[PDB]
């Protein structure tokens, strides 16, 4: 499936000092006219490890996938999180041009359902699977005023991939201020890529069925 | 949304019929479903179809006995079936399809018709 | 039922304006909207919500609601606009159902 959302516009990313120079992404950015929306989320490069941070309001990123050409030639690492339980998965996943975790509607039940075959087609010769609480918790509150940020540490060069995380209040606007689980997977990792969720209705005539929308969100990164 | 529903019958009275609607481009999960009737001449007669309200669905008071409605989920038709035909049963039958999340005031995409006879 | 007239008349360029009226619990309560069919083709939604266009619908045309009767607008009429149109609401009983009116042939001399 895996309808081609692409985006036109790109722009060199701006940078910020880290308090080193990383890079600031913009996954969905809102336009002048509020119409149009740019989903562009690259694939990049992991030279020995990445320093991964985001301020967030909406569960807009559920997860990470990893791995060297990200097709069925080779295993790959896929992470997604429910709103209760985080699922770690090592299979031969053939993934599509453009993964994104779809969540629609389901008329039957007052429910939300999300399904994961709008990111890969098919799955083969399966090895390690896990299961845990969550890692993307909510903060335990705060009143708005950047109401979270969260920051994670990817290391692999020991023969182990090595989750850190910590989660903290903030003030400061639109710049870093100056204010989990250890897993025995065998594999070669060298590009990864995040991976949003984007939502769906039917509500006005007309429209086409890529209605597929979701709000703001950015991200920055740096490497060891 | 696009639509596309089985073709004629012809039959004796008495019988019952059954028309199917296959819808593509979307998921039938997420839309609600109705039918509607036009007899040679005359104004549409709506025949039922789902109520958000109530999740469930609600059938046109001069048919409540005669009718069923039923999805085959797994490959997204859904089916109307209709008992005790007769010859004023002869009409158009169209499906048409709107808002799930809330009661709307319109039917967006209709299909291209089928039309049923009976005679003799 | 909600009642319509059977027939309006003109030549292009004219107005012309359709009616549909009944009672209040079908027209007062709740929104209207509106149908073209041309003979021999599927019907199609011109209005909704007493006033919104979808996409494509050119601009001769209009709505309006006057307590439990509404009207169409046609401007600027043009030969190819010989079809039925048909008011349709839900019915607010609790005998709960949509109700659709009783339509109008449109002609143009």
């Amino acid at each position: 499936q895996c309808v081609n959302l692409t985006t036109r516009t790109q722009l060199p990313p701006a940078y910020t000092n880290s308090f080193s120079n990383v890079t600031w992404f913009h996954a969905i950015h809102v336009s002048g006219t509020n119409g149009t929306k740019r989903f562009d989320n690259p694939v990049l490069p992991f030279n020995d490890g990445v320093y991964f941070a985001s301020t967030e309001k909406s569960n807009i990123i559920r997860g990470w996938i990893f791995g060297t050409t990200l097709d069925s030639k080779t295993q790959s690492l896929l992470i997604v999180n429910n709103a209760t339980n985080v699922v770690i998965k090592v299979c031969e996943f053939q993934f599509c041009n453009d993964p994104f975790l779809g969540v629609y509607y389901h008329k039957n039940n007052k429910s939300w359902m999300e399904s994961e075959f709008r990111v890969y087609s098919s799955a083969n010769n399966c090895t390690f699977e896990y299961v845990s609480q969550p890692f993307l918790m909510d903060l335990e509150g705060k009143q708005g005023n950047f109401k979270n940020l969260r920051e994670f540490v990817f290391k692999n060069i020991d023969g182990y991939f090595k989750i850190y995380s910590k989660h903290t209040p903030i003030n400061l606007v639109r710049d870093l201020p100056q204010g989990l689980v250890d897993l025995p997977i065998g594999i070669n990792i060298t590009r990864f890529q995040t991976l949003l969720a984007l939502h769906r209705s039917y509500l006005t005539p007309g429209d086409s069925s890529s209605g597929w929308t979701a709000g703001a969100a950015a991200y920055y990164v740096g490497y060891l | 949304v696009q639509l596309v529903q089985s073709g004629a019958e012809v039959k004796k009275p008495g019988a019952s019929v059954k028309v199917s609607c296959k819808v593509s481009g979307y998921t039938l999960t997420e839309l609600s479903m109705h039918w509607v009737r036009q007899a040679p001449g005359k104004g549409l007669e709506w025949m039922g179809g789902f109520d958000p309200e109530d999740g469930e669905t609600i059938y046109a008071q001069k048919f409540q006995g005669r009718v069923t409605m039923t999805e085959d989920t797994s490959t997204d038709t859904a089916y109307m079936e209709l008992s005790s035909l007769r010859s004023e049963d002869t009409a158009v039958y169209y499906c048409a399809t709107g808002p799930a999340v809330r009661r709307g005031s319109w039917f967006d995409p209709w299909g291209q018709g089928t039309l049923v006879t009976v005679s003799s | 039922v909600v009642t319509q007239p059977p027939s309006v008349s003109a030549a292009p360029g004219q107005k012309v304006t359709i009616s549909c009226s009944g009672s209040s619990s079908n027209i007062g309560n709740n929104y209207v909207s509106w149908y073209q069919q041309l003979p021999g083709t599927a019907p199609k939604l011109l209005i909704y919500d007493n006033n919104k266009r979808p996409s494509g619908i050119p601009d001769r045309f209009s709505g309006s609601k006057s307590g439990t009767s509404a009207t169409l607008g046609i401007t600027g009429l043009q030969t190819g606009d010989e079809a039925d149109y048909y008011c349709g609401t839900w019915d607010s009983s609790l005998s709960a159902h949509w109700v659709f009116g009783g339509g109008t042939k449109l002609t143009v001399l």
